[PDB]
């Protein structure tokens, strides 16, 4: 979806970079770990910058692992993380980039929203919508849908994959539901409000079939039961809103299907997590089904339902709004490059001063 | 006297022993490791109490949540399942600093710092967090923070003064008459100066003890 | 008498190890049976 | 002994002979033996009814107030004595135990009435 300018690497490739042989730098880091001594963030930065081959990436992956399991893991720099993804794309190692991103806990690769779009867009153009979905799920796990550009790309991948996937497993429903909900909340357009109702519906299905702990456990989601209540509220809000807002017809069918399925179904971690006084969600389904029909009637009466499919609505939204976002993000990208350049120079200067002092210390000693 | 003589071996022993302790200090990844099949700590062979078994299998530790987040979740809010069950009002930590245990192969053990908000009332300074190795922590989602942290304080209704005990009240009134003070005022105790925190209130981790490094 | 919500909070905390709930005690000491 | 750590406490030290208990209320370091070194004697407790049927407690309330003001803890039996005297409020378990006794005698009275009703059925059978 993104333009060639967005994914162009002329600016990154023109960065001022120090020339250090990887073999020499490898030895320095190896000695520090043998002596249980901290390694500098500038040291790991120089290694990633001077990667020159596909084989070198494999060695850097090992050293990024070592840095994560070292005293100075927190100091891994943003530009080092961005250069890693840029190097992986350059030499054809996209699988390695996705591998480290999925295994963030081990390697410490937490890219920014711009880097996420670069990796996610590569897969989209190649037609690998299974790997692109993995990037979307990783963005959701980190709750990093802040930049508008990432929200549009994530919704395009999700809806395109959902259309192909007629059958959804409970884990898939949970992952898709969370990704839709978090991305949808940011957007106030028709596509955004449809994704919120779509996301709450899927999560509500998993809540009433497998329990509320399946939804929130290990997920960036709340633990309070009543996800189908959140879905119905979206319908009630649009119907009563003074402004004219519309919910796609496709989502309304999904919620109707979920309500019907749940309504008429066919070691020591066994706890009742809800108070006895509070009504269980299953007992509330009869009332929930009445609200849905009433809301649907009011929406159709007010002509607030969009017959167009969600995949077609999202495609139009991406075409109209994504071009503007690319210009804004690219301007911020240039500013970040200059900020990173200055911060890197400061670290190099500070290193030189301490080394000079180290000579003076030995002279005194 | 002068027949009391030096004990060089005793002095040598004390210093030598203390040095080894500093050299061979254990790490959080070892002291707080657990065997989930038996719910027993391998280091000391200490089997966890019975009331904790369900949560040990059903809940996560703090740095298990934070290891998956950028910057180890600095600025994020974290609550405890025990607090969620006991108190209706929001109880959480606002993370400020986080020191993972690099030795751990998953960075799942360490220490953290933050600002406490217990039962809706927030402290003014950051301090170290206790019970970080417990299976009780729940990370709050960013989109749910505003609804989670919303609190409206109710007017305090717990009595501020109470009567004196029956005998101690009679001794006070008797002293009044003896000294010439004539009054019918009822002696009253003031409870504002001495109000007790809840029993589950977070304690000072900085002054807490740490287990020794001798395995059982 | 405890509030009803608080009695439910304790039934969840000690679920599986509970005793029959007791009501208000007799107003006076029952006369010893003889 | 040369103790390291501990706090001052007000407790009952057991005296007397076999089947004839007698207590001395004392302020003592908590780590000392029950009947060993103490700091001050603060009274006495005789738990056996005397000729008049009175259990006799003596409390030096001026010295007791002095040692509570200096950090002295209280043993649970001594907290019960101060509650009965009126110098302290009644201990929570003194009230809870009295409530348990009331609920336990109510059952006994009800059972006797049920037995009497069952005995009445026997009388009806003749
Ligand atoms: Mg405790």
């Amino acid at each position: 979806l993104l333009s060639a300018a967005y994914v162009d690497s002329h600016q990154w490739e023109a960065r001022e970079k120090e020339e250090y042989h990887l073999a020499d730098l490898a030895s320095l880091m190896d000695k520090a770990y043998e002596r249980k001594l901290p390694v500098s963030s500038l040291s790991i930065s120089r290694f990633v910058d001077n990667i020159a081959s596909r084989e070198d990436l494999d060695s850097a992956e090992y050293y990024l692992y070592k840095f994560r399991h070292s005293p100075n893991c927190w100091y891994l720099r943003d530009w080092t993380i961005h250069s890693w993804i840029r190097q992986c794309l350059k030499y054809g190692a996209q699988d390695k980039a996705l591998y480290t991103l999925v295994n963030k806990v081990q390697y410490g690769i937490f890219p920014d929203n711009f880097t996420f779009n670069l990796l996610m867009d590569y897969f989209i153009k190649k037609g690998n919508y299974k790997d692109a979905l993995s990037v979307v799920f990783e963005i959701m796990m980190q709750e990093a849908f802040d930049v508008p550009s990432t929200q549009f790309l994530s919704l395009y991948v999700l809806y395109r994959c959902l259309a192909e996937k007629t059958e959804l497993t409970w884990e898939e429903e949970r992952d898709f539901g969370a990704s839709l909900l978090l991305s949808g909340l940011k957007q106030r357009n028709t596509v955004g409000l449809s994704s919120q109702l779509y996301g709450y519906a899927l999560l509500g299905k998993v809540e009433l079939q497998r329990g509320v702990r399946a939804v929130y456990h290990g997920m960036p989601l709340m633990w309070t039961p009543g996800y189908l209540d959140r879905a119905l509220q979206v319908m009630e809000r649009v119907a009563s809103s003074p402004e004219d807002l519309k919910l796609g017809r496709e989502v309304l069918d999904v919620l109707d299907g979920v309500l019907k399925v749940v309504t008429s179904p066919d070691g020591s971690a066994n706890l009742v997590e809800q108070l006895d006084t509070e009504e269980p969600e299953q007992s509330k389904l009869p009332r929930y089904l009445e609200r849905f029909q009433a809301s649907r009637s009011k929406l159709q009466e007010l002509n607030r339902v969009e017959s167009e499919s969600l995949l077609t609505l999202t495609t139009q939204l991406v075409k109209e709004k994504l071009p503007a976002c690319e210009a804004e993000d690219l301007a911020t990208y240039e500013q970040k490059l200059r900020e990173w350049h200055l911060e890197r120079v400061q670290l190099i200067q500070r290193e030189q001063e301490q080394r000079e002092k180290a000579k003076q210390e030995y002279q005194a000693l | 006297r002068k027949k009391v003589r030096p004990r060089l071996i005793a002095e040598l022993a004390r210093r030598v022993r203390a040095l080894r302790e500093q050299r061979n200090q254990p790490r959080d990844s070892q002291l707080y490791a657990l065997d989930y099949e038996t719910l027993t700590r391998p280091h000391s062979g200490r089997r966890l109490p019975v009331r904790a078994w369900a949560d040990v299998r059903r809940e996560s530790r703090l740095l298990q949540l934070l290891a998956r987040l950028p910057l180890f979740g600095l600025g994020r809010l974290v609550t405890r399942k025990s607090w969620l069950w006991q108190h209706d009002e929001p109880c959480y930590w606002r993370l400020t600093r986080v020191r993972p245990d690099y030795t751990a192969q998953n960075l799942d053990h360490g220490r953290a710092w933050g600002i406490l908000t217990f039962k809706g009332k927030s402290e003014d300074t950051a301090r170290e967090i206790e019970q970080v190795m417990y299976h009780d922590w729940r990370l709050v989602p960013k989109h749910e923070e505003e609804a989670f942290t919303a609190f409206t304080a109710k007017p305090e209704d717990r009595l501020n003064s109470v009567p004196y005990p029956p005998l101690l009240r009679a001794m006070i009134l008797a002293e009044r008459q003896k000294n010439g003070d004539t009054s019918v005022q009822e002696p009253l105790l003031n409870l504002e100066r001495t109000r007790m925190r809840p029993w589950d209130y977070p304690a000072k981790q900085e002054t807490k003890g740490r287990a020794k490094g001798t395995p059982v | 008498q405890p509030p009803e919500r608080e009695l439910s909070r304790l039934r969840r905390l000690y679920q599986g190890n509970l005793l029959e709930e007791s009501g208000p005690p007799p107003e006076s000491m029952p006369e010893m049976p003889t | 002994k040369a103790y390291h750590g501990g706090h001052l406490t007000i407790r009952l030290a057991l005296g007397g002979c076999t089947n004839r208990p007698f207590y001395r209320i004392v302020a003592a370091h908590n780590k000392c033996p029950r009947d060993g070194r103490f700091v001050e004697q603060l009274g006495s407790y005789d738990p056996l009814p005397n000729s008049h049927g009175e259990k006799l407690v003596a409390l030096n309330l001026d010295r007791i107030r002095h040692w509570i003001g200096c950090g002295a803890h209280l043993s649970k039996p001594m907290e019960k004595l101060l509650g009965l005297s009126g110098f302290f409020p009644l201990h929570p378990m003194m009230i809870t135990n009295a409530e348990r006794l009331r609920r336990r005698r109510a059952r006994e009275v009800l059972l006797a009435s049920q037995k009497a009703e069952s005995e009445a059925k026997e009388t009806e059978a003749s």
